[PDB]
């Protein structure tokens, strides 16, 4: 994933990555998800977006990192991709995770 | 997300190594034993 | 009227380079869908896909025509790129394209042609 | 039904806070978004945030890093501070409920200057002979450099309200204000009577009194 | 943040007519999320139609709105003397709600022509160091129009400025004031000093001068 | 990839009567299905997308159904013109994979 080169963001929170791979874990989790262009800055320990209060809310003690990719060739019509939907409207912020 | 180590760890990455060169002064690390010498074949039968 | 059409039918020799030109038309916004070829085999085969605004293709693990088909902005040339060729197998081609953005159905065909090798 | 009643300071000067607050009556406060808009003359209607009963708040990312909203549940009040204040942000301040599309605030000026009080002064005014000799004439009293927007202009101690034209005050360089107010009389009328104009400047509890003479 | 466009700002028609206004989003309004707000003076913003297509309750129903997509506009049926405000558009289908630039409308009658009465600069003010002429203008239906200052016969700008009064309840006609600020030794120095109004309903170009 | 078995086979029936054809999966996909009409000499024809979804111009006699594993294709009335070969596809993950198809007289 490192060395890997479409990835447009690929900053790292608790632990730096390029010694990422000599250091064992109990488990590694995977969320996957697409959103907008600008909505991606708001993935991180600590935001006042709709993403990190309604959607996705990450805790402050995050250890993980997040790896961020363009991809308009797969998700695009000369209409549009109405398949992707975000919450919009809540009555309270999400807990972490 | 990395989930921190609360029981004995289970994940992490692969290990690498090099080729097995033979009647050769070489320092060697075989799965943690380390030192420097001539490798040869053997005709030792070591148990499984 | 939207259509993709090919040129004749054509045949030669081994060693030779074989090239396969669809061409859309009949609607604007062109390049910005992913455009095609089918293996046709009934007696089926679908081989790699190209989006010819940023020329990225895929490839289907069988078959592999190793071609980095590129469309020129005015002409909007989707023509296969195709410089060598085993007469072994034939290439038997149905150029298709694709909505895309999800709807990954093929929805518009070509009437293809023939290809005769060696 | 929901009444919403703001209170707040409205004259400041430049890198002030800004402080606003807002109080509910006829509803229940609680699962409830309250917002704040801002209105200017030169923008139009702009949002600028939103907090409800558990503390949640929601920013304009325009003005994110300048606002902060507080509630305060036990007697159902919620407060806008906006630091470092500037010129660019004298407005009209609305507290409405979530979108709006219901319930919305009177409505507080804000105006941002650093500008100290002056009292208004009244320039004297004649009309033309060309004016009297065609037939018709304006008499009217130009009021200049007050600072505080709100003053009242009237003519013959009110009792001529007919034709009495009151100019909108326009900001100059300098940071005061100017206004002018004119009424249109027959050049008969000339050499016969005698008019009056009379300033009220609350602010700086002022109180101007010309007699406009003709010529 | 979906930036709205909404038809030119102001637009004059006579009472009892129909009014269209148009607005256009830079995007697509998810589900058609868009509403009407109308404001009168001194009022907050009250709202007519959400969604784009329904009304709101306790509103007449001269109202109708419709669109889709980036474009979508209101149709008033009837002027009543009361319907005359300013209009803003809202998308609530996205995270910042915007609100659109505002369209007025106005009262259209028969058209006026400007009287000019002008003041020459007081004695007082001199004392002061500073002199005032304004070059004034007295019922006139259409709001557009242009005075241009001459002095020593050549053009000045950016040393003056204008104000125009609200459209008068029952007249409907406008009053305007240009005041222009020079130095003394300036006005001193020239003889002639004049101020010259075009106006597209008189068509005369009155040069209104003086010494 | 998907291997996808299309059970019914070169089939016979009179015109105007039920016919109904199964296209299983090896796994379980979301409805992610087409059915293509092939004439001998013609070029390959889209003929439904999304499962159970009728495109433009088609005659109303075809029907789609099933979820994840039992798609099928039914046809009320047979017709005359119906007398030709449908061809199965999906699009779940990115190796496309057709169908065996059957045949109809």
């Amino acid at each position: 994933l490192y060395n890997s080169a479409s990835f447009s963001t690929f900053k790292c929170y608790g632990v730096s990555p390029t010694k990422l791979n000599d250091l064992c874990f109990t488990n590694v989790y995977a969320d996957s998800f697409v959103i907008r262009g600008d909505e991606v800055r708001q993935i991180a320990p600590g935001q006042t977006g709709k993403i990190a209060d309604y959607n996705y809310k990450l805790p402050d003690d995050f250890t993980g990192c997040v790896i961020a990719w363009n991809s308009n060739n797969l998700d695009s019509k000369v209409g549009g991709n109405y398949n992707y939907r975000y919450r919009l409207f809540r009555k309270s912020n999400l807990k972490p995770f | 997300s990395f989930e921190l180590l609360h029981a004995p760890a289970t994940v992490c990455g692969p290990k690498k190594s090099t080729n097995l060169v033979k009647n050769k002064c070489v320092n060697f690390n075989f799965n943690g034993l380390t030192g420097t010498g001539v490798l040869t074949e053997s005709n030792k039968k070591f148990l499984p | 009227e939207v259509q993709l059409v090919q040129s004749g039918a054509e045949v030669k020799k081994p060693g030779e380079s074989l090239k396969i030109s669809c061409k859309g038309s009949g609607y604007s916004f062109t390049s910005y869908y992913w455009i095609g070829w089918v293996r046709q085999m009934p007696g089926l085969e679908w081989m790699g896909i190209v989006y010819p605004d940023d020329s990225d293709t895929r490839y289907s693990p069988s078959f592999q025509g190793q071609v980095t088909i590129s469309a020129d902005k005015s002409i909007s040339t989707a023509y296969l790129q195709w410089s060598s060729l085993k007469a072994s197998d034939t290439a038997m081609y149905y150029c298709v394209r694709h909505p895309g953005g999800g709807d990954w159905y093929f929805d518009l065909w070509g009437r293809g042609t023939l290809v005769t090798v060696s | 039904e929901v009444q919403l009643q703001q209170w707040g300071a409205g004259l400041l000067k430049p890198s002030e806070t800004l402080s606003l607050t807002c109080a509910v009556y006829g509803e229940s406060f609680s699962g409830y978004y309250w917002s704040w808009i801002r209105q200017s003359p030169g923008k139009g209607l702009e949002w600028i945030g939103q907090i409800n009963h558990s503390g949640n708040t929601n920013y304009n990312p325009s003005l994110k890093s300048r606002v902060t909203m507080s509630v305060d549940t036990s007697k159902n009040q919620f407060s806008l501070k906006l630091s470092s204040v500037t010129a660019a942000d004298t407005a009209v301040y609305y507290c409405a409920r979530e979108l709006g599309h219901d319930y919305w605030g009177q409505g507080t000026l804000v105006t941002v200057s650093s500008a100290s009080t002056k009292g208004p002064s009244v320039f004297p005014l004649a009309p033309s002979s060309k004016s009297t000799s065609g037939g018709t004439a304006a008499l009217g009293c130009l009021v200049k450099d007050y600072f505080p927007e709100p003053v009242t202009v009237s003519w013959n101690s009110g009792a001529l309200t007919s034709g009495v034209h009151t100019f909108p005050a326009v900001l100059q360089s300098s940071g005061l204000y100017s206004l002018s107010s004119v009424v249109t009389v027959p050049s008969s009328s000339l050499g016969t009577q005698t008019y009056i104009c009379n300033v009220n400047h609350k602010p700086s509890n002022t109180k101007v009194d010309k007699k406009v003479e003709p010529k | 943040e979906i930036v709205m466009t909404q038809s030119p700002g102001t637009l004059s028609l006579s009472p009892g007519e129909r009014a269209t206004l148009s607005c256009r989003a830079s995007q697509s309004i998810s589900s058609s999320y868009l509403a009407w707000f109308q404001q009168k003076p001194g009022q907050a913003p009250r709202l007519l139609i959400y969604g784009a297509s329904s009304r709101a309750p306790g509103i007449p129903d001269r109202f109708s709105g419709s669109g889709s997509g980036t474009d979508f506009t209101l149709t008033i049926s009837r002027l009543e003397p009361e319907d005359f405000a300013v209009y803003y558009c809202q998308q609530y289908g996205d995270s910042p709600l915007t609100f659109g630039g505002g369209t007025k409308v106005d009262i259209k009658r028969t058209v006026a022509a400007p009287s000019v009465f002008i003041f020459p600069p007081s004695d007082e003010q001199l004392k002061s160091g500073t002199a005032s002429v304004v070059c004034l203008l007295n019922n006139f239906y259409p709001r557009e129009a242009k005075v241009q200052w001459k002095v020593d016969n050549a053009l000045q700008s950016g040393n003056s400025q204008e104000s125009v009064t609200e459209q008068d309840s029952k007249d409907s006609t406008y009053s305007l004031s240009s005041t222009l600020t020079l130095s003394k030794a300036d006005y001193e120095k020239h003889k002639v000093y004049a101020c010259e109004v075009t106006h597209q309903g008189l068509s005369s170009p009155v040069t209104k001068s003086f010494n | 990839d998907i291997q996808m078995t299309q059970s019914p086979s070169t089939l016979s029936a009179s015109v105007g009567d039920r016919v109904t054809i199964t296209c299983r999966a090896s796994q379980s996909i979301s409805s992610w299905l087409a059915w293509y009409q092939q004439k001998p000499g013609k070029a390959p024809k889209l003929l439904i997308y999304k499962a159970s979804s009728l495109e433009s111009g088609v005659p109303s006699r075809f029907s789609g159904s099933g979820s994840g594993t039992e798609f099928t294709l039914t046809i009320t009335s047979l017709q005359p013109d119906d007398f030709a070969t449908y061809y199965c596809q999906q699009y779940d993950s990115f190796s496309w994979t057709f169908g065996q198809g059957t045949k109809l007289e």
